[PDB]
């Protein structure tokens, strides 16, 4: 319209709020040793 | 062999060659060559 359109204010629901979410945990890696060296065999399920 | 008079001692073969290694795997009608672990050394993640 022409004159002055701003009549009121709404409130937006479902805002981004905090909490806790259950994220996965990788399989236990295999750790071989060596002089000044650590060798790791890694076997994931999903990308990690 | 002994069919008629003659006997034929075919043998040996002049090489001990095999395409088959000591350790072999059979699956899906196909014979792979693979160094599978023995009965007890089955590491997690791989064959065994």
């Amino acid at each position: 319209a022409a004159g002055a359109t701003l009549k009121g204010k709404l409130h937006v629901p479902f805002l981004l709020a905090d909490g806790k979410c259950t994220v996965p945990l990788a399989p236990e890696p295999m750790i071989t040793f060596g002089f000044r060296s650590v060798s790791l065999k890694l076997h994931p399920k999903n990308p990690t | 062999v002994n069919f008629n008079g003659v006997k034929i001692t075919a043998g040996p073969l002049s090489t001990a060659w095999t395409p088959f290694d000591r350790k072999i795997v059979q699956y899906a009608g196909e014979i792979y060559n693979y160094d599978f672990p023995e009965y007890g050394a089955g590491q997690p993640g791989a064959f065994g």
